[PDB]
């Protein structure tokens, strides 16, 4: 019967759920780091449980879907990502409750995307809204969360290049989502940190050029999507291969047409042509390439056929197979292209004004070495989350554990005013709250259930008059020493669990 | 031996409870189940009584004998009430652990189940907190033995049972007094009668009856001998019997017996008393020598019995044959050897009404079964009956009450920020088993079922509907009168959270194994 898959269930049930104890013990920065072993047999040491999912795993299905718990709270708020995994396990052991209550994994399922819907706003009852259309507010408030987070000297410096970034890619005064898509992060392996810059046009990797003009302005961006090798006919060229005199023919057969559809190319013309690589092409004619430079047309190489995508929606250079698909119209026009070498090393090609979709925005990534280089990029990125976070989700709340603190005991009673057979299950579904806070307590040092007793109180009185305050670990408002987050790092949690829960649940 | 300490025992004390509770939950109530228990002997007995299957058990660990011992305090104090104050004894094991596996200290999670009786007592103090007197509370005690007889699964006619327990527990338990008393109370039935029938006797029925049919069938009022005084063979504490062995050893043998009975049934008669009572009845041949004196009088008589008829009937007291007088003799009414229409149950009553320090109930059944079937039936409609006549306290029960007693503490639990909350909780938590245990021994989703009078205590704010306690479709514990002591009601919660919390302050076991009782 269901009791096999419930088994299943059950062993589903029995890997996940030990599994996210383990992030429960790096669950948050005061929760610890776990040494991990992996193929290479060495030890792997990371707070963060994402990769501790990823980095060493097990295959097994309950614990495959965990890895995406994170990873969707990866790519949902780009942070977060071991709360959704601390969410996992409080109603997995609840569920299984339920299940030993022997209440049906549909009703258990069908009870909670339902409370759900409930708590996110009491949650949300919770929540202080910040001004999204003011640049500042979020740039201090996303800041605050920086501040609120472990990544500050950069972030600090790159919080304005980031809420920059994010305001150049905030359009609206929602500041909509603000994707990430439209941003560009680059990297130069010279300048500093810094040297990071946000560039309004895209900053391209090198620049290949034989004669080709250095820079042009007002860049009419080609790309090559057709093969500007000539046929091949026997290994790369036009000729086949028997003897020397009628292949030397044909030879100049592989000449012209080389030549031609480069000619073609500034014929239809381009000031810039985006090249992908010759390996992203079947095969690209360097003789060709050798005059079309020499038509002295500046030119990129070998560039990701995938960043093209990137660069064909942000920047407007468009898919180009064919001389035809040069005009001006799947040509980016950049009004100032030219590759910087400057500042240390590296050189990329920096679009500097361009006609493009949306308002593009590269940032240049430079730092004092590639480390230094390495560690701003999530700076950036981290306050580039807070902000998708909080631009996205608009209401902002403190860290810390404790809407979860809050919203349990009113969700118990909800369940209770709720009542129904499904009570019990709302009532063990508002008690996996607590958890994430209670392994927190402990994660900064307390005991919860002495702890979180009081502050459940505190959260039963003011609804947050106090809070688990990351320095403090405990019973203060962390209002009051700005720990904070967006909903959306909180709200993005809530239903991948218990969703993929309320998968399992249904999952034989 | 081994000092079990920690979980150790704390699972021999989670251990033993559920066991024990189960077949009580299972036994619960009437649609709790008839259980078949033999013994070593052979011999069947079937229990639905909680305190009866904790009669029938001895289970090994020292809170399961006590638990057994825990039912038998309200069993006396509210008769009801045996099943689930224990039941749900365990069921606060089994939160317990799981809070103490939550990492709360055990005296902690121990000390927060009695701060939450209050409201558990407290709370079910505001349905019915009323008292009526014996006339006004026979229909309450009717309703009352409604369920009470009903537990058994016996209340049908039978508030015969009822009405003839209002009047005895007032007249042995007063409502003034306030105490428990049924000692005056005099059980008194025999196997072979019927549950229809059933009696209440306010005076004392003798089992012994007239010596002879010749001689009256009817001592008059009052003239009773009460005597210890040998027509029979004496049978002190220890004496040793010895024979006659010769034919000129057996003939004085008869002339003498005869010839001081003659004289002492004289005496007796001589002495006024037209029945004698002797603590050391008749033998046959006192009969006719009783019957040669032509008095009515009873043959052999229990010890204590003598005085039973001494207390109860109100005659003062001669203790012995050689102090004979007028003045001091038994009482009766009127004295007749009553057959209820089943000669199987054939008792002389002496009749008690002016004066009766010993009221009888007289309870009847065709088997063993049948009359303790009646008996445990009324006992403890009895005890209620009483609980009610003292002071008439109802609640509308089988869970109704337990949600909405949940209801407050829960709440109140997290309105303190202290760490009883979760005890308070799991406290408010427990309490609801029995709705559901119920609904399971009802046949019904034992889940909603507790959440359906909680949908109802939301819109009721008060246990007066319930669900199906009879499995009759009416889910009500007022329409389907489901009423029951207050008291009672309140007895199982102090017995049950405070003996589990003196289990609780007690991990610390020396015993040569883990279980001991």
């Amino acid at each position: 019967d269901r009791d096999k898959p419930a088994q299943i269930r059950f062993s589903n049930i029995s890997a996940a759920k030990a599994v996210a104890d383990a992030i429960r013990t790096s669950l948050g920065p005061k929760g610890m780091d776990k040494m991990i072993q992996d193929g290479k047999g060495d030890v792997t040491i990371t707070n963060d449980g994402a990769t501790i999912l990823k980095q060493m795993q097990v295959l097994h299905p309950a614990a495959r879907m965990l890895v995406e718990l994170s990873k969707a709270q990866d790519i949902e708020a780009g942070d977060g990502t071991t709360s959704v995994v601390i969410i996992a396990g409080s109603l997995l052991d609840s569920c299984t409750k339920l299940l030993q209550k022997g209440i049906h994994p549909t009703i258990i399922s069908e009870s909670f995307q339902k409370a759900l819907e409930k708590g996110i706003e009491i949650l949300t009852d919770m929540s202080r809204p910040v001004e999204l259309s003011d640049r500042e507010t979020l740039l201090n408030s996303a800041t605050t969360s920086l501040n609120s987070k472990v990544v500050s000297q950069y972030s600090s410096l790159l919080s304005p290049m980031s809420v920059n970034a994010v305001m150049k890619v905030i359009d609206p005064a929602t500041a909509t989502s603000v994707d990430l898509r439209d941003i560009k992060i680059v990297k130069k392996l010279g300048g500093t940190i810094d040297d990071c810059e946000l560039v309004e046009g895209l900053v391209l990797t090198q620049k290949v050029s034989n004669s080709g003009i250095t820079r042009v302005e007002k860049a009419k961006i080609g790309l090559i999507q057709f093969c500007l090798s000539a046929p091949k006919t026997d290994m790369d060229n036009q000729i086949v291969v028997s003897d020397y005199a009628q292949m030397d023919r044909v030879l100049r057969e592989e000449r012209a047409y080389i030549l031609n559809l480069v000619k073609q190319i500034k014929k239809t013309g381009c000031n810039v042509l985006l090249i992908q690589k010759s390996i992203l092409r079947d095969a690209l004619s360097d003789l060709a390439l050798h005059f079309l430079n020499k038509m002295k047309i500046m030119v990129i190489k070998d560039i990701e056929r995938e960043d093209i995508e990137f660069i064909c929606k942000t920047i407007g250079t468009k898919p180009v197979a064919h001389i035809d698909q040069f005009t001006a119209d799947m040509l980016g026009s950049a009004e100032l292209a030219e590759e910087v070498n400057l500042n240390g090393s590296g050189k990329l090609l920096k679009i500097t004004g361009c006609a493009s979709p949306g308002k593009t925005v590269t940032i240049v990534v430079r730092g004092s070495n590639k480390l230094v280089i390495e560690e701003a990029e999530r700076s950036i990125h981290d306050a580039l989350c807070v902000i998708r976070c909080l631009v996205k989700k608009r209401a902002l709340i403190a860290g810390g554990g404790a809407p979860e603190i809050e919203l349990a005991l009113r969700l118990t009673e909800y369940s209770r005013t709720l009542s129904g057979m499904e009570s019990y299950c709302v009532r063990a579904f508002a008690d996996a709250m607590e958890v994430i806070p209670s392994t927190l307590a402990e994660n900064a040092g307390l005991n919860p259930i002495s702890t979180v007793t009081e502050l459940r109180n505190r959260h039963a009185q003011g609804e947050k008059t106090a809070g688990i305050n990351v320095r403090k670990g405990g019973i203060s408002n962390i209002l009051e020493e700005l720990v904070v987050q967006p909903l959306l790092v909180s709200v993005s949690a809530l239903t991948l669990a218990t969703e993929t829960v309320r998968s399992i649940l249904k999952i034989d | 031996k081994s000092r079990l300490m920690g979980l150790e025992a704390l699972k021999s004390h989670i251990m033993a409870a559920k066991a024990v509770a189960n077949t009580m939950r299972t036994s619960l109530g009437p649609n709790g189940l008839d259980k078949m228990m033999v013994d070593k002997d052979g011999d069947v007995t079937v229990t639905n009584d909680g305190a009866t299957i904790l009669s029938m058990m001895d289970v090994d660990h020292q809170i399961a004998k006590l638990m057994v011992e825990l039912s038998k305090s309200q069993d006396d104090e509210i008769g009801d009430g045996t099943t689930g104050v224990v039941v749900l004894a365990g069921a606060l094991l089994e939160e317990a652990e799981q809070l103490l596996d939550r990492g709360i200290h055990p005296i902690r999670i121990a000390d927060g189940y009695e701060q939450a009786a209050r409201v558990a007592i407290e709370h079910l103090d505001k349905i019915s907190d009323s008292v009526l007197v014996d006339i006004k509370d026979t229909e309450p005690l009717i309703q009352t033995a409604k369920t009470t007889l009903g537990s058994k699964v016996v209340n049908s006619c039978h508030r015969q049972m009822a009405e003839i327990a209002v009047n005895a527990v007032l007249t042995v338990a007063d409502m003034e007094r306030r105490d428990v008393d049924f000692e005056l109370i005099k059980v008194e039935g025999k196997v072979g009668g019927r549950l229809e029938d059933t009696k209440l006797i306010k005076g004392v029925i003798v089992d012994k009856d007239f010596s002879h049919p010749q001689m009256p069938k009817k001592v008059e009022d009052a003239k009773i001998a009460i005597l210890t005084c040998p027509f029979e063979p004496p049978k002190p504490k220890t004496k040793h019997k010895l024979d006659v062995t010769s034919v000129e050893d057996y003939k004085a043998l008869q002339k003498y017996e005869k010839e001081k009975f003659e004289e002492m049934i004289q005496q007796i008669k001589e002495t006024g008393a037209n029945l004698a009572i002797c603590q050391w009845g008749f033998d046959d041949e006192a009969n006719h020598l009783l019957l040669q004196n032509n008095l009515p009088a009873v043959r052999w008589v229990g010890g204590p019995e003598i005085e039973l008829i001494a207390i109860a009937t109100g005659g003062r007291i001669v203790p012995r044959f050689s102090e004979l007088t007028a003045e001091k003799l038994g009482f009766a009414g009127l004295v007749q050897e009553i057959s209820f229409g089943t000669t199987k149950d054939k008792m002389l009553v002496i009749e008690q009404c002016k004066n009766s320090r010993a009221v009888t109930i007289f309870i009847r059944g065709g088997n063993k079964m049948i009359i303790e079937e009646a008996k445990r039936s009324l006992h403890d409609a009895l005890c209620v009956i009483r609980n009610l006549i003292r002071d008439n306290r109802v609640v509308y029960g089988g869970g109704a009450a337990e949600i909405s007693c949940a209801l407050a503490v829960s709440q109140e639990a997290d309105k303190c920020p202290t760490l009883e909350q979760y005890a308070m909780r799991a406290f408010a938590d427990a309490l609801e088993v029995i709705p559901m245990a119920l609904s399971e021994n009802s046949g019904m989703n034992p889940i909603q079922t507790m959440t359906e009078v909680r949908a109802r205590q939301v819109k009721e704010m008060n246990p007066a509907l319930g669900i199906d306690c009879l499995h009759k479709g009416t889910n009500d514990m007022k329409q389907q009168h489901v009423i029951e002591t207050l008291i009672g009601k309140k007895q199982q919660i102090s017995l049950a959270t405070q003996m589990v919390r003196m289990i609780l302050k007690i991990d610390d076991i020396r015993k040569p194994g883990e279980s001991e009782e």
